RNA sequence: ACCAGGGCUCCAGGGCGCGCACCCCACGGCCAGGGCCCACGCAGGUUUGGGAAUUCGGCAAGCUGGAUCCGCAACCUCGGGA
RNA sequence: GACCACGACGCGGCCGGGGGCUGGUGCUGUGCGCGGCGAGCUGCGAGCCGCUGAGGCUUCCAGACCCCUGCGGGGUGUU
């Protein structure tokens, strides 16, 4: 049970988004990014903060970068299955910053 | 059936709209079985119906604007749309020119 | 046919600039001024496309202005100038102010005496005669 | 009745039906004529195509300088693996013996497979005892190939270890001499400078960029209809008369469009060089890669030896192209003398040269 | 092999880039791309556009001295 | 028909601006599949150079556009034209 | 992804890949912030200057760096 914490370019993840559409992509395009980067077929819970933070500037102007923390954890509705919590890690610069696991 | 009824109920007691109306998330049973007026005041009173406030319109750069205009800062030709008259009507320059005239003429009759 | 080019020269192939229909200014002092191209010499012709001319192409025209006496005529003349930027054979591209012909005679003389404005080495090249008439050639 | 302006046809004929090419490796269709004074010689090579420049030359007729579009063609040396030779029968050409290797490497035997990785690479398993035997009945045979493939994991680029096999000619004299220098090149890597040479020149097969399902305008350069019409400007709008009651195959009609396979004739060979080895010409003095500055675009850079031909290239880069000599003997009588050669970056329009001249720049 | 030092920017123009402009002048300038040219049909002085080399030669950010 | 239609009357706060025009905000009220985007569409931008050669025909598109100051012809029913 | 409407086609499936990050290469044109000029006005002040060819961006290229990472199902041949 790690937690992940890791840069994502949300402008790359989206690159064949729709500019119109380019928040509510992202959001998928990022739940598919998880799913490829742990192979994993758990849900994803897309903590309200990460969601805020993508529609910080509308549905068009979507951030480029985005620092989120991924916990492996199991569901609160059914202890039995795993789910991803992507939990969103306020930064003031992504210069540098490497990506970094821990328990 | 039932949260939508509470938010009218609580509009009616605010007089706001409905859509003023924060439910408390985390006491959505305590409002579910709440159904009279009477209760909706008491859940008011504890404060898990909220009235929002009314969304900012600030009057602040409507003010730097005003002030700004009384120096005369938007003021020039590339600033106009309507004409001289529309603008600042002729009728009523010659109606306060000949009645400050008027009125200070007769002042020195009396 | 009724204004023939006695001695046909080579053309040089370049980005064409002007076409039939484009009004052209007119370089040299036989009295024109502006001309309206009529035709293309040597274009073999193609279905919808007009015909088409680069520096160096001697093209037929409408004086559409001028003097009285050089107005309303067809004449031959030899594109100078385009305003479309053309690659040269060396791989670098040149760009003129105008489009400009200069009036020849029927044996590729020029009719005027001298020619307002400057000469690319297109026209130098395949017209000798034309670009001495020219202050420089660029 | 006859149509009223009479105009060329849309596309030729030659290439229709524009359909997809069966392969994206094309195996040579016709070798040069054999003759036997010739030395022997391969006829073909396989590269991969890196992307393109422009050189400067000087063209003498006086000297006057001009630029060319070329394009580079990283051709990593072919192992020649195996021999086929061909005999003349009254249906053609006929398989009389082929002769392979004892050792078939894990590139080549990536291409027998669909799975690789999942496979448990058994074929080829494969005696030298009867290398004579077949030797001999190899000496009978009229025509002369070798197997060779690519050595693609040299260029590391495409990310691709599954090597291209392809049957390459042997050209010279008396078949015995043929063979014996054929048994002496297995499992031996040929350069690109032992079949090809500068200033002469080559027939580049390949497939070309594919751009899927295209429309009439695209496909076959028809006229777009005026502003006016209904139900659609970019068609054919007459795509047939009454009768025939059917539709012609001369009606350009909306399809497939790229991915075809090209021959084309006559592409010079300006230059023969290696990726590693820094290029100088009589009039540049410097020392410089032929990779331009950040790489070649979507390809990267050319680290074995590249073949630099004049003009464009059929296909996307990092896709393998046929080259063999041409079927003609024709020869350049002029020789390239390369003045310059742009390595400047072509993401952009680059104005340096070298990243050195661009470090100068800025300080 | 260059083209020519840009009359606007002062960059150094590869062969085959850039463009002569001729003004029926007898002058002929040497433009480095199309943004150059927009800058100079626009009538902008190149000590005004800050990356050009007549800015900083102006500006006297452009070097130092041997 | 939970139909992009039609159907009398009343009530619009802030900014811009001549304007209860447009546009933005407030009040009040709202938000009814997924993935990929080939061709051809429908709708909308931009197209070097040429500039009506297109076409029955400048269709469509484009140009002009508010205001301030200046200047304003033939003609005319003397008002206009403007 | 070099192919592609969908199929198909091409590469690869831990000797692997993806993403970060860094460098390269370009594009744009000198970021936010701090501190000197600034027409004038009685401290305000558009703009300018310096730090700052800065900052933003880079879908292309490289990496010897950081992190993540599975191995399920279907069918058919041979003996
Ligand atoms: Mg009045
Ligand atoms: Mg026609
Ligand atoms: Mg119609
Ligand atoms: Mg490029
Ligand atoms: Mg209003
Ligand atoms: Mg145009
Ligand atoms: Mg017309
Ligand atoms: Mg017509
Ligand atoms: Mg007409
Ligand atoms: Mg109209």
């Amino acid at each position: 049970n790690k937690a992940v914490e890791m840069t994502v370019n949300l402008g790359k993840l989206a690159r064949k988004a729709s500019w119109r559409y380019k928040a509510p992509k992202c959001i998928y395009y990022l739940k598919k990014f998880i799913r490829s980067q742990f192979k994993s077929e758990n849900d994803i819970l897309i903590a309200p903060e990460v969601n805020k933070y993508i529609w910080r500037h509308g549905i068009k102007n979507i951030p480029k970068r985005m620092r989120i923390k991924i916990e492996r954890g199991p569901s609160n509705k059914n202890p039995e299955l795993n789910v991803f919590r992507v939990c969103l890690v306020n930064v003031n610069t992504f210069k540098g910053l490497q990506s970094q696991s821990y328990t | 059936t039932k949260l939508p009824t509470i938010r009218r109920i609580a509009a009616s007691i605010f007089k706001c709209g409905k859509n003023k109306i924060w439910f408390d998330p985390g006491e959505t049973p305590r409002l579910a079985s709440s159904s009279t007026r009477m209760q909706v005041r008491r859940l008011i009173k504890d404060g898990v119906i909220l009235r929002k406030p009314n969304t900012v319109h600030s009057r602040w750069r409507a003010n730097k604007r005003a002030e700004a205009r009384k120096k005369g800062r938007h003021m020039g030709i590339g600033k106009r749309k309507g004409t001289k008259n529309a603008r600042m009507p002729e009728k009523r320059v010659w109606i306060k020119k000949i009645r400050g005239q008027r009125a200070s003429l007769k002042e020195m009759k009396k | 046919s009724k204004h023939v080019l006695e001695d046909r020269r080579p053309k040089i192939r370049s980005t064409c600039g002007v076409q039939v229909g484009t009004r052209i200014a007119c370089a040299d002092n036989t009295g024109a001024k502006i001309m309206q191209i009529i035709g293309v010499k040597g274009v073999r012709g193609r279905l919808n496309r007009l015909p088409a001319a680069s520096v160096g192409d001697v093209v037929l025209c409408s004086v559409k202005k001028g003097r009285p006496d050089m107005r309303k005529k067809i004449v031959l003349c030899v594109v100078i100038r385009q305003k479309k930027a053309w690659r040269r054979r060396d791989g670098s591209h040149i760009c003129f102010e105008d489009n400009a012909a200069v009036v020849i005679t029927n044996k590729g003389d020029p009719k005027g005496t001298q020619i307002a404005g400057p000469v690319p080495r297109e026209v130098a090249d395949i017209w000798p005669k034309i670009s001495s008439n020219a202050p420089a050639i660029i | 009745s006859c149509r009223k302006f009479e105009a060329p046809r849309h596309g030729s004929l030659a290439y229709m039906p524009r359909r997809r090419a069966r392969s994206v490796k094309q195996s040579i269709r016709a070798f040069e004529k054999d003759n036997p004074e010739d030395p022997i010689h391969l006829t073909a090579f396989y590269v991969y195509k890196a992307g393109m420049t422009h050189v400067v030359r000087n063209k003498a007729m006086t000297i006057k300088e001009v630029t060319e579009s070329v394009t580079i063609l990283e051709a990593p040396p072919m192992v020649v693996f195996g021999i086929v030779g061909y005999v003349n029968t009254p249906q053609g050409l006929k398989i009389n013996k082929t002769l392979l290797s004892s050792h078939i490497n894990e590139s080549v035997l990536r291409r027998f497979y669909r799975k690789f990785y999942l496979s448990k690479k058994r074929m080829f398993s494969s005696g030298q005892k009867e290398l004579d035997a077949d030797i001999l009945v190899l000496k009978d045979s009229d025509v002369i190939r070798v197997l060779a493939h690519t050595q693609v994991e040299k260029i590391k680029s495409i990310r691709t270890k599954k090597a291209h096999i392809s049957e390459i000619q042997v050209n010279g004299g008396t078949v015995n001499d043929k063979v014996e220098w054929a048994v002496s090149m297995l499992e031996r890597e040929v350069k690109i400078s032992d079949v090809f040479s500068t200033n002469e020149f080559v027939d580049t097969i390949g497939v070309t960029k594919g751009k899927g399902f295209q429309g009439v305008t695209k496909r076959f350069g028809t006229r777009i209809l005026p502003r006016k019409t209904n139900k659609g400007r970019r068609k054919v709008a007459c795509i047939g008369a009454w009768h025939p009651a059917n539709v012609l195959r001369t009606v350009p009609r909306a399809g497939q469009l790229g991915f075809h396979r090209r021959t084309e004739l006559n592409k010079l060979i300006y230059l023969i060089g290696n990726g590693k080895e820094e290029i100088k010409t009589d009039f540049d003095p410097t020392l410089k890669s032929i990779n331009p500055m950040g790489g070649f675009p979507h390809y990267g850079l050319v680290n074995n030896d590249f073949l630099m031909v004049k003009g464009g290239i059929t296909g996307p880069v990092k896709r393998v192209l046929a080259i063999r000599k041409n079927l003609i003997g024709k020869k350049n009588n002029e020789n390239i003398q390369i003045k310059f050669i742009d390595t400047s970056s072509k993401i952009g329009s680059g104005r340096f040269q070298t990243s050195e001249e661009k470090r100068a720049f800025f300080g | 092999v260059k083209e020519g030092v840009c009359v606007y920017s002062g960059y150094e123009v590869p062969k085959g880039s850039g463009l002569i402009r001729v003004t029926n002048d007898t002058r002929s300038f040497l433009f480095l791309n199309k943004k150059v040219q927009s800058l100079s049909n626009r009538k902008i002085n190149p000590r005004d556009v800050a990356w050009t080399a007549a800015s900083r030669a102006f500006h006297k950010k452009g070097m130092k001295k041997v």
